[PDB]
């Protein structure tokens, strides 16, 4: 009942299981870790902590620290 | 022309908000003639002109009225 | 299919057409019909139709609930 | 097959007809509840006589 | 990358269809008063 | 139709188990009876569990608290 | 043992608490607590009973919904603007 | 009567679709179209009710 | 009259009755555990019809003794969100019972004896209201589930997903234990009851409230330390890859919602934006990420994550809509990721692959199975009638109660979501067949076609009338909500 | 039927081109028939007294 597993797909499986061996920190891929690691959380953390200032602005209340 | 018969005659009838024009006194007798009959296109006819004979009317007194406006607009379109 | 009569095929193989499916079509009516029985009570017993009808329709021949929300002010 | 055909053949040479009056009769009383028709967007009686 | 220009170039055609009815300003033109309708036109059913 | 037909069984057996010679049972699996009984006390207990409780909730003492009290 | 009935529960608002030292007494916090959440849902009750009322106007109403329900609407906005725990304007009870 | 509209398709699917093997290839298809049929009879019956 | 007490102590007396007989007899113990299990799942459903929804108060609570002073104690204690769990958690055992039930004989007593010692430590977890104490029962899962994974578990790599599982819940957890310590000193007592009512200084909240999210951050899979659940459950057993996908991913988030939410209320505040961030984009990066895989256990291993993550974001706007919906979905969740995670088991217990590729066009040949796993994949697409669109949603109107940008985010993870979600369904189900490497494989047989009935009518019962579920918990959840907010 | 020189057609059914002909009759004679009652009305020749 066990598949054939033929050879030709274990090797690409444990290529994407095992792809831990090919890290170089080379510098356009340092780049695209760089900003989707702190950029993009940095941009989205101002969109929600912006939409609360604008929010409390039309109600009057003064803004939270938000530490 | 202006209402002979509004509010509460008109009120009594599902009349359609926008439907309620100046010369609607007639279109109360026209629905229950629609909801008297199984709202046959070709059956009711002669109260059915009534009512298009009122807003056709109403729409020449429009036209006439915007008309008359263009008139005196044409009149400030006049540099000297 | 050689391998697929080997398989339960819930809603059927590939073309089964067994031999008596006549009389399975005529209970499944039956069916049907009993188990929608008790949705037409509950559909009856459940319907309000606030306005009273310009004429009579063939509603009101087990429907008893009609121009009984003109009162809208004793709402829960 | 052919009967759903023959049906629907004598709908659209017909339906039309039997239905222009009846949901769109300048002021029918078809949609007390089913739509809301504002007084200002209502072009209706001028566009059959003002075209 | 052909392609991308004919989207571009297809919604160009369509505003500046639109710019063309932007120039043309049909909403002045109408052959008709504004619609009049009693009780201070239905204030109290609005 | 008017034919009959052929396929004098459905195709296939149910859970892929086989069917048992005429009359011996299905020879029960040793956990079936277990898990059947144990299935067949969830659903009483459910059916007659949910609906015989009291219905002491949040919503209708609000509902009562607030028909008491709008008619003042 | 059981009331076999509604949950009866003390309208009167728990004594001993005061807003500007609401921690020093810890035994009169959780019936307070209570209490404000029994309110709170009173009130959430009020407006789906407003909510409930316009429902079956609507149906009435037919056309002319305006009109004759106009008053209810005021009514049920109202009890809407101070709800329970919802959107930006939190209410001061 | 109006409940029945929306759940004779909706049962007469589950059933033809659990026991499709009971019905076969064309009871299970006549006895759709039989539902189906019936739920646009009430729905006729309906429009009379509701719309004239 | 049954206690609370009696539920725990079911598994412990069903293991020590299962160490007293020998492993020869091997069909009295599987008998026995099974038993045990289900007259468990029994006793927790007794305990839902006599649980009282009206008060606010904690249901029966069973105090024990621990320090001689009786400053801290077992203080055991149900309320509406802790029920629910514990339901979960007494359903889930059997179920992992009768699914290895056939290799038994090759598992041994070790195998139920380990399930019933997680069963009986999840219960006591979930149902306690000590807190240091509930710390110690929180890791306590530590030993079992190590022993379930490295005992039966992948070829030769199970050695470094034990390691990886048990590294993770050891630096944060201490880190924890700290602020433990520091809230037992400071206050002086760690019940639940004495520590809410409690004034905590304003700069003290943002530490302890840190020290919690660190330790909760490694259970809910969050954006920095997520990686283990993917390795550490495909090199897993199938049983044991249905309970750390249905009640461990639990913990993080009912630990969240018992000693987080209301002891710092305003640190809560405080910390909102960051949390709803760090959800948002894990949500997009785990949709984008699970879209391009090839393991047959990942693949819902990543939906696991982006659910759970998808949980906290109504979790922590503090809303009864936003709360209400993040257990409905947590139960919606241990049901929907259980099934397909037994799904994959039966999958690979055939076929003995772990890919995707392999498997091609089997809807003519196993048509039940394909039904049952496209009704429940249906159920992961968030289906209104399935149990996990009420929940979702519900989360997303209380999160766009209070913000209007993350939770559109949410909302967009679900564009992708059900995207892949058929996708993956048609990369099996499918297609024509590949008779190259799939000469002879069966369909379900009689235990694991009953082992998704309760699945289903729990789902469709999720679906279609919730009513019943919300009526328990509206008066927790306003309660938890409403804690020092005084206005 | 028959064939010319290699390809052969059935006879189309007599209860088709029957019914489809005089169908056609039909609705040819309902659109003449609302061509001679409503012709004026939709071309601007009359107005349906109205006016
Ligand atoms: C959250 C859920 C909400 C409710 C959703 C219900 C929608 C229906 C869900 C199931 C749809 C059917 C999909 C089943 C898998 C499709 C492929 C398949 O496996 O079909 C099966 C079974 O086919 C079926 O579809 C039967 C399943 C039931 C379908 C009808 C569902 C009706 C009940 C659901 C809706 C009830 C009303 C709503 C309930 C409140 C076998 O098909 P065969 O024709 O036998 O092909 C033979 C295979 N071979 C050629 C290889 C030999
Ligand atoms: C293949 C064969 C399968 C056979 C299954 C049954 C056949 C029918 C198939 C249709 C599917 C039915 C699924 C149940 C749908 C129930 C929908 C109505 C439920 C409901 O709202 O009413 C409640 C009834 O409780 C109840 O009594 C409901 C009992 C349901 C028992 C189901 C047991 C599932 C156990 C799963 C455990 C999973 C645990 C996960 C946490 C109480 O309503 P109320 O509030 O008004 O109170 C009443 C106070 N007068």
């Amino acid at each position: 009942m066990e598949t054939n597993k033929n050879k030709f797909i274990e090797d690409w499986g444990s290529a994407r299981e095992n792809l831990e061996h090919n890290f170089r920190w080379t510098r356009r891929n340092f780049a695209l870790i760089g900003i989707f690691g702190i950029a993009l959380p940095i941009i989205v953390y101002k969109g929600i902590v912006k939409d609360f200032h604008m929010q409390d602005e039309d109600a009057g209340r003064p803004h939270r620290k938000f530490l | 022309k202006k209402m002979i018969a509004t509010q509460e005659e008109m009120s009594a009838a599902k009349i359609a908000l926008g439907s309620r024009d100046m010369c609607a006194h007639l279109l109360i007798p026209l629905n229950k003639c629609r909801q008297a009959e199984f709202y046959l296109p070709w059956k009711c006819e002669d109260e059915r002109h009534v009512y298009e004979k009122c807003e056709y009317e109403l729409v020449m007194e429009r036209m006439l009225a915007m008309k008359k406006i263009r008139e005196e607009e044409a009149l400030a379109k006049q540099n000297k | 299919g050689d391998f697929r009569a080997k398989v339960w095929s819930m809603t059927g193989g590939p073309n089964c057409r067994p031999k008596h499916w006549r009389r399975n079509t005529a209970i499944a009516m039956f069916g049907v019909f009993l188990v929608c029985i008790p949705i037409a009570k509950l559909s009856a017993k459940l319907e309000q139709r606030p306005h009273m009808p310009v004429r009579p329709i063939p509603s009101q021949i087990w429907c008893k609930n009609f121009g009984t929300k003109d009162d809208y002010e004793k709402e829960h | 097959m052919a009967i759903p055909l023959i049906l629907l053949a004598l709908g659209s040479l017909f339906v039309g007809y039997l239905a222009k009056d009846m949901m769109i009769g300048l002021g029918t009383n078809f949609w007390a509840n089913s739509l809301l028709v504002l007084p200002k967007n209502e072009i209706l009686a001028e566009s059959e006589f003002a075209a | 990358y052909e392609a991308l220009a004919w989207l571009s170039g297809g919604l160009g055609f369509f505003v500046g269809l639109g710019l063309l009815a932007v120039l043309n300003d049909k909403a002045s033109k109408v052959p008709f008063t504004p619609r009049v309708y009693p009780y201070d036109n239905l204030r109290v059913e609005l | 139709w008017a034919t009959p037909g052929h396929e004098e069984r459905p195709k296939g057996y149910f859970m892929n188990r086989t069917p048992p010679a005429p009359g011996q049972s299905r020879k029960w699996e040793d956990w079936e009876l277990p898990c059947y009984i144990t299935s067949f006390l969830t659903i009483v207990i459910l059916g007659v569990g949910l609906n015989a409780k009291p219905d002491l909730s949040i919503e209708t003492w609000a509902h009562q608290k607030a028909l008491e009290r709008l008619e003042m | 043992g059981r009331k076999k009935g509604l949950p009866e529960f003390e309208e009167s608002a728990p004594d001993g608490f005061d807003p500007e030292n609401p921690y020093k007494d810890p035994v009169a916090m959780v019936e307070m607590r209570e209490h404000i959440v029994r309110e709170k849902w009173i009130q959430i009750e009020k407006a789906k009973i407003l909510r409930e009322k316009v429902k079956w106007c609507y149906r009435v109403e037919g056309v002319n919904h305006y009109q004759k329900c106009r008053h209810l609407v005021q009514q049920y906005l109202d009890s809407t603007r101070g709800v329970g725990w919802g959107k930006d304007h939190r209410p001061i009870s | 009567m109006y409940l029945l509209i929306v759940f004779l398709p909706l049962l007469g699917s589950s059933v033809a679709g659990f026991f499709g093997r009971f019905l076969g290839s064309e009871g299970s298809a006549i006895m759709t179209t039989t539902c189906v049929s019936f739920s646009s009879i009430l729905s006729l019956i309906a429009f009379y009710e509701v719309a004239l | 009259y049954f206690n609370l007490s009696g539920l725990i102590l079911c598994p412990v007396l069903g293991s020590i009755i299962l160490l007293f007989i020998p492993n020869s007899r091997i069909r009295l113990i599987r008998l026995i555990g099974l038993c045990a299990s289900l007259i468990t799942f029994l006793y927790s459903l007794v305990l839902w019809i006599q649980f009282d929804s009206s008060t606010a108060k904690f249901q029966f609570v069973e105090s024990l003794r621990w320090l001689p002073y009786e400053n801290i104690n077992f203080y055991l204690g149900i309320d509406g969100i802790s029920l629910f769990f514990v339901i979960l958690t007494t359903f889930l055992i059997p179920i992992c019972i009768l699914v290895g039930w056939s290799g038994m004989r090759s598992y041994g007593k070790e195998y139920i004896i380990a399930f019933l010692i997680c069963e009986f430590l999840m219960i006591a977890v979930f149902c306690m209201l000590d807190l240091l104490l509930f710390y110690v029962f929180f890791e306590s899962v530590l030993i079992p589930m190590f022993i379930i994974i490295g005992v039966w578990g992948s070829r030769q790599r199970k050695i470094k997903a034990a390691y990886q599982f048990f590294l993770y819940t050891l630096l944060g957890s201490l880190f924890m234990l700290l602020a433990i310590l520091l809230i037992l000193f400071q206050t002086g007592t760690t019940d639940l009851q004495i520590l809410l009512t409690t004034e905590f200084s304003e700069r003290r909240q943002i530490f302890l409230w840190i020290a919690f999210f660190a330790s909760f951050a490694v259970k809910v899979p969050m954006v920095p330390v997520h990686i283990w659940l993917p390795e550490a459950h495909v090199e897993a057993p199938t049983a044991g890859s249905v309970i750390l996908a249905g009640i461990l991913l639990k913990f993080g988030t009912y630990g969240f919602l018992r000693f987080s939410i209301p002891m710092f209320p305003e640190a809560t505040l405080c910390f909102t934006p960051f949390i709803y961030t760090l959800s948002a984009i894990a949500i997009i990066y785990t949709s984008l990420t699970t879209l391009r895989q090839i393991d047959l256990k990942k693949i819902i291993a990543y939906s696991s994550v982006a659910h759970m993550n998808l949980v906290t974001i109504g979790m922590f706007s503090l809303n009864i809509q936003g709360i209400g919906g993040s257990i409905l979905l947590m139960l919606s969740h241990g049901l929907v990721s259980s099934a397909l995670f037994l799904c994959v088991g039966v999958l690979y217990d055939r076929h003995k692959t772990r890919l995707v590729r392999y498997y091609g066009g089997l809807v003519s040949t196993m048509p039940n199975f394909s039904t049952i796993f496209f009704f429940f994949t249906l159920a992961n697409m968030s289906l209104p009638g399935t149990s996990s669109f009420i929940g979702e949603f519900l989360i997303l109107v209380g999160a766009f109660q209070r913000n209007s940008l993350v939770a559109t985010l949410a909302a967009l993870g679900m564009i992708l979501g059900a995207a892949y979600s058929l996708w993956l369904y048609n990369r099996v189900v499918s297609g024509n067949l590949k008779p190259d490497f799939l000469h002879k494989f069966s369909d379900l047989n009689g235990r694991e076609v009953f082992i998704f009935i309760p699945f289903l009518v729990g789902l469709v019962w999720m679906g279609v009338y919730p009513k019943v579920f919300l009526d328990c918990m509206h008066t927790s959840v306003s309660n938890l909500v409403q804690h020092g907010k005084f206005h | 039927g028959i064939t010319y020189k290699g390809v052969t057609v059935h006879t189309p059914k007599t209860w088709h081109t029957v019914t489809g002909k005089g169908l056609c009759a039909v609705m040819w004679f309902w659109i003449l028939y609302r061509a001679k009652q409503d012709g004026p009305v939709v071309m601007g020749w009359r107005h349906p007294w109205d006016g």
